[PDB]
């Protein structure tokens, strides 16, 4: 199993970001959720959202109506389409997959973007 | 050195009670208890807790006995409350204490001296089968225990050879007004030589008034009532239809000093047996108020030693819900003058009675017969029950 | 949600045992528990302990963790300090609506 | 005339909210010399302090009705009972706010007590409706042995008996135990895959751990829990996909207080327009008589249909419990709860979210696994089912009928002699007869396998009365089905 | 209408059919009220025992099972098929 970070990458403000992550060694048709943890430089961590391959999503109450994460069954890839991105929320975005089990155990982590 | 307190509200002769109590020299238990006698006229709930906890804080007492004389049917709730809160075992003897209630909590240390609600139904059916009445009907109102009365009645009547014909088991209640005409119509659909009722005092008077308005007292049907209705003697609302069977605990033959004596004996014997068996005498309660959590331990083992007492060759064994299991119920009847008279005595299913044949206060004629040929066959009464089987008539050979 | 505080200014001499603590600001941390992530400088964070008792499949046994259930803080203990210790350590818990991440700590 | 209503609360802010609500209430409806004020008091640890304080409050003024609310704490059903016990002797109505325990529903224990929220043993209607919606017909109860669960089990039994379809089995485990694995082994594979759980928090956690250790939380099982075992420490161990219930406004006490104030204001205004009224007695030490302000007040309070307010339609049944409540069917996914539906009291309308059934996947499991293995009980009879002890090795000896056929035999596992009373041992025999070959033909046609064992008691079976009990149970072979 | 008969039977009732038949041949009893097929078979095996009277309470046999089960229709159809075909006639001619 391996998660490969990808995406076009933009730095322009007042636009909509679109990054997609590829997975190698595993299949998204599993029981494992997919996380989209974001990393602000020089700071800690804050959770963003999770996506299940069935189609339902789980977001954060703070940024509820601003982040959408979807998956592509045919192309074996999910994407993030954060909209109304400002100039004060730049950060490096990480792709992580957790195990269902009965816990949240985000591991192993992906390479990570640098947007 | 076990402290036991006694509370009086009946305004009786406390000197005689003290004299009876001090005449105890049972040199078989290292108990040396103390007796405290206090008097009051307070029926309000508020003073009860204050005074009982003041007595508890007076000098390290561990058990209390309540002696009431009124007809209040609500004190038992506060007594259960105090028993549940304060771990001191408590038992009442006279008055509202004998009034039996629905059920205590999981670990309530309250006990009563009156008969349960299951001895009375058995005594009622015993007297019914003893006087050859057989046909009867049951009426009742909502009360804490009515769901057991009918169940026990049906269970007993179904497991016998003799012929019971219970019918008209209507459950009319006077809780809802504005429509008592419906109550009248529902009661109008009944006819039977015997009726049973289960309703305390006020509802009994109400149904007696409405029945007399309809009219069935002399040419009608006799009534049989539980102890929770008549209970105390003397007082009578004058609506009692001149004749009643009112099985109840005896009052003029059993003395309050004797009840106090055996209560004290039970408590002391239980304490002595526990001390001899475990030597783990519990500490007294901490205080009346300001007691957030002072439960040192759940020392509830006294219940396993208190429900089995053998004193002076007398059986006194309470039950899980609080019973007597061997009471001395007597049967009382109201004559044409308003006062109660003794007619019998109940003792371990031996219903000894004084009136051999019912004296009806004309379509009642004797019928002579002789036993010979396949026309009149004389048999022997069943030795088990006391009366013989169905499809037969009770000829009384001299 | 709530916040987590950690003593990010702890660094002892080599060859010694140290303990790090992650504190829960609001609520009682006794039903939902915490796991620790170590992030080397110039790579991705890696888990070092989950369930607060059992380490992942393959790791030194020097690191350990425990909780007190009194100060609402979870303590992770590392013994035998060496060169493989300079990394960013983070605590992450969760209530039953979101995910909460701690401030983080590192030792030199 | 001036009539006031008192209350006991848990915080000073709630007292100010009560004062504001009563001030808003009295400035409406009529003003025929009517003025009502609110008297409040905080909470104290011990119950006898509550009793004395509440009777002193009764001494302060003739309180027509008292409002009580359970402070935020564990269940602790001992907190609200002193008020009910004290006010019961005076027979004055008492209004409850947040106490959801089902013990208070008993008329005998509490003759005068009204509740504003449905009790715990009242969500069985939701389970019945959900079973009807998702076409589930077989369920396995797991109610704990206590006074709380008996009401729920009897209500569910009656509701199922309406449709002439009884519950497949009802289990009972003692509260506060430490090893319940035996019951779970017994009830793991009976016929059904729908588990309905209702117990305390610690017992729920123990059951969850035991079930997780038995690998029963995998795909093919549907859990349906109550309300208590979804919050607290029950989320430490819980399989994903459980479907719990939650009250819509069980914590926002302000709306409940406002609605209670309004309904009692309407009730007292309606009552005051009549004749033959008295007042409750002043002082918890002077009078010891039943207040005439009694059953008529409660009767007129029950029929108090309210149009529309902050919580919805308010209607009281003949049980002292609020009717027509709203429930939020919700599901747990990845340790995060989310809403899935709404229960309006008539039916349940699904939302725009897809449930995640236990063990992953989204297929709405049928919840019924058929077992192609039956246990068949027979009894000894002369021409129908013979019994011959086997020979030393263990296999039955061969026999031949006059026309020359190998009579078929099967091996029974019944006790020997007359009864297993003194010797408690069973020796395997093998039985043949007129019914055994018919059973063989049935098994051949039916495509299943069988296993026959005799009956221990040896009687055909009749309804016998239990030992000093009001429940009738069967016996013998009839009782083994 | 049969109270006396029950009250007279309840005194001495045997615990199993096998013991009662053995007791009848020893003249410890004078009658025995049991099923029809079993007694009809018994009368053929032994000699001194004979069957009299006429059948009353004519209710057949059956295969009991719980109220809710998926086998009911198929089991009833299989039994009816075995009756109509003629299998039970062969079974009776060999065992009874």
């Amino acid at each position: 199993l391996q998660l490969q970070e990808s995406g076009p990458g933009l730095v322009k403000p007042s636009q909509t970001l679109s990054l997609t992550c590829t997975v190698s060694g595993g299949s998204i048709s599993s029981s494992n959720w997919w996380s989209w943890v974001r990393q602000p430089p020089g700071k800690g961590l804050e959770w963003i959202g999770e996506i299940y391959h069935s189609g339902n999503t789980n977001y954060n109450p703070s940024l509820k109506s601003r982040v959408t994460v979807s998956v592509d069954k045919s192309k074996n890839q999910f994407s993030l389409k954060l909209t109304s991105v400002t100039a004060a929320d730049t950060a490096v975005y990480y792709c992580a997959r957790d195990v269902s089990g009965g816990v949240n155990w985000f591991d192993p982590w992906g390479q990570g973007t640098l947007v | 050195s076990i402290g036991i307190a006694v509370i009086l509200v009946g305004t009786s002769d406390e000197v005689a009670i003290k004299d009876a109590h001090e005449k105890d020299d049972f040199h078989h238990l290292s108990v040396v208890p103390r007796v405290e006698l206090v008097a009051m006229n307070e029926t309000d709930p508020k003073s009860i807790i204050t005074r009982i906890c003041d007595l508890m804080s007076d000098r390290k007492i561990q058990g209390v006995v309540f002696a009431d004389d009124t007809d209040q049917e609500a004190i038992a709730q506060i007594l259960d409350f105090i028993s549940a809160q304060t771990l001191t075992p408590i038992l009442g003897i006279h008055g509202g204490s004998s009034m039996i209630m629905a059920d205590k909590d999981e670990s309530s240390m309250f006990f009563q001296f009156g008969p349960s609600i299951e001895q009375q139904a058995s005594v009622m059916l015993n007297i019914m089968e003893e006087y050859d009445w057989y046909i009867f009907s049951i009426v009742t109102t909502y009360f804490p225990g009515y769901q057991d009365f009918v169940n026990k009645i049906r269970s007993t009547i179904e497991n016998s050879f003799v012929g019971w014909e219970l019918e008209e088991v209507l459950l009319l209640d006077m809780s809802l007004d504005d429509g008592d005409s419906k109550i009248q119509n529902q009661l109008k659909k009944l006819q039977s030589p015997i009726i049973l009722l289960y309703c305390t005092k006020e509802e009994a008077t109400y149904i007696f008034e409405v029945a007399n308005s309809v009219g069935l007292t002399g040419y009608g049907y006799t009534w049989i009532v539980p102890s929770l209705v008549a209970g105390d003697t003397d007082t009578v609302p004058s609506e009692f239809p001149t004749g009643l069977i009112s099985v109840s605990y005896d009052e003029w033959d059993y003395g309050l000093p004797a009840r106090v004596r055996d209560g004290i004996a039970i408590i002391t014997t239980a304490a002595s047996d526990m001390l001899s068996e475990h030597s783990f005498i519990p500490e007294p309660k901490s205080s009346c108020y300001n007691t957030h959590e002072k439960r040192i331990y759940q020392s509830n083992m006294l219940n396993r030693y208190l429900i089995n007492v053998t004193f002076e060759g007398r059986d006194l064994s309470f039950s899980e819900e609080g019973y007597q299991m061997h009471p001395k119920l007597v049967i009382i009847l109201l004559n044409k003058e308003r006062k109660w008279e003794r007619v019998g005595k109940w003792k371990d299913k031996s219903l000894q009675m004084k009136y051999y044949v019912w004296p009806r206060m004309d379509d009642h004629l004797s019928i002579v017969t002789l036993e010979e040929a396949p026309f009149v066959i004389v048999e022997s009464v069943d030795p088990l029950s006391g009366t013989c089987m169905r499809n037969t008539v009770p000829c009384e050979k001299r | 949600n709530f916040m987590l505080t950690q003593p990010h200014s702890v660094s002892e001499s080599p060859g010694k045992t140290v303990t790090i603590s992650c504190t829960r600001s609001s609520g009682s941390i006794a039903s939902n528990y915490v796991q620790w992530y170590q992030q080397r400088p110039g790579s991705a964070p890696t888990t070092v302990i989950y369930e607060d008792n059992q380490r992942p499949s393959g790791v030194p046994d020097r690191f350990s963790g425990s909780i007190d259930s009194s100060s609402n803080s979870a303590s992770l203990t590392i013994s035998g300090l060496k060169t493989e210790d300079e990394a960013d350590y983070y605590c992450q818990s969760y209530d039953s609506s979101t995910v909460v991440f701690g401030g983080g700590t590192k030792l030199t | 005339k001036i009539v006031n209503i008192g209350a006991v609360l848990s915080t000073r802010k709630h007292e100010q909210m009560f004062r504001e609500a009563v001030n808003q209430a009295n400035k409406r409806h009529g003003s025929w010399k009517i003025q009502l004020q609110a008297t409040s008091v905080t909470h104290k640890p011990n119950a006898i302090q509550m009793a004395l304080s509440v009777c002193e409050d009764l001494i302060s003024s003739q309180v027509y009705a008292i409002l009580v609310s359970h402070p935020p704490t564990p269940n602790d059903h001992f907190t609200p009972t002193p008020v009910s016990y004290t006010a019961g002797f005076y027979r004055i109505p008492v209004l409850g706010l947040t106490t959801r325990m089902s013990i208070y529903s008993d008329k005998s224990i509490h003759l005068s007590f009204l509740r504003t929220v449905p009790p715990y043993s009242h969500q069985s209607s939701v389970w019945f409706e959900m079973m009807r919606v998702y076409n589930w017909n077989h369920i396995i109860l797991l109610v704990s042995d206590d006074h709380e669960g008996r009401a729920a089990q009897k209500r569910l039994e009656t509701l199922l008996e309406e449709r002439e379809s009884k519950a497949e089995k009802v289990l009972q485990f003692d509260p506060g135990t430490k090893n319940v694995t035996a019951l779970l082994m017994e009830a793991r594979e009976l016929e059904a895959r729908v588990i309905i759980l209702s117990a305390s928090e610690d017992d729920a956690a123990t059951v969850y751990r035991a079930a997780a250790m038995l690998d029963m939380t995998g795909s093919g099982y549907v859990w349906l829990v109550g309300e208590r075992e979804i919050s607290g420490n029950a989320l430490r161990y819980a399989p994903d996909g459980i479907i719990g219930l939650q009250l819509i406004n069980g914590k926002n006490e302000s709306a409940h207080i406002s609605d209670a104030v309004g309904v009692v204001a309407q009730a007292v205004h309606e009552l005051l327009e009549k004749e033959n009224i008295t007042d409750p007695p002043r002082g918890c030490v002077g009078n010891t008589n039943i207040w005439k302000t009694g059953p008529l007040f409660k009767r007129v309070l029950m029929s108090s249909k309210y149009a529309d307010g902050v919580t919805g339609r308010v209607e009281f049944n003949e049980d002292g419990d609020r009717k027509f409540a709203q429930y939020s069917i919700m599901n747990l996914q990845n340790r995060k709860l989310v809403q899935v539906g709404i229960y309006n009291g008539t039916h349940v309308i699904p939302n725009d979210r897809k449930i995640i059934w236990p063990g992953g996947e989204t297929e709405k499991p049928r919840g019924y696994q058929m077992s192609t293995r039956l246990k068949i009980v027979t009894i000894h009879q002369e021409p129908f089912v013979y019994v011959k002890p086997t020979m030393s090795d263990g296999t039955c000896k061969e026999e031949f009928t006059v026309n020359g056929d190998p009579v078929k035999k099967v091996i029974c596992t019944g006790p020997n002699d007359t009864s297993p009373g003194s010797p408690r041992h069973t020796v395997p025999q093998c039985c043949y007869g007129f019914c055994i070959d018919l059973l063989i033909k049935l098994a051949r046609t039916m495509q299943f396998t069988y296993e026959v064992h005799l009956v221990a008691d040896g009687k055909f079976g009749t309804q016998e009365r239990v030992q000093n009990s009001n429940k009738k149970e069967w016996n013998g072979m009839m009782g083994e089905l | 209408e049969l109270s006396t008969m029950y009250r007279h039977m309840e005194k001495h009732n045997y615990e199993s059919a096998a013991e009662a038949i053995q007791a009848v041949r020893d003249n410890k009893l004078h009658a025995f009220i049991w099923d029809s097929a079993v007694l009809e078979f018994e009368a053929s095996q032994k000699c001194d025992l004979v069957t009299t009277g006429e059948l009353f309470f004519r209710s057949g046999f059956g295969i009991g099972m719980r109220k809710d089960s998926p086998w009911k229709q198929q089991v009833s159809l299989s039994i009816l098929k075995s009756h109509e075909n003629g299998f039970m006639e062969d079974l009776d001619k060999t065992w009874v």
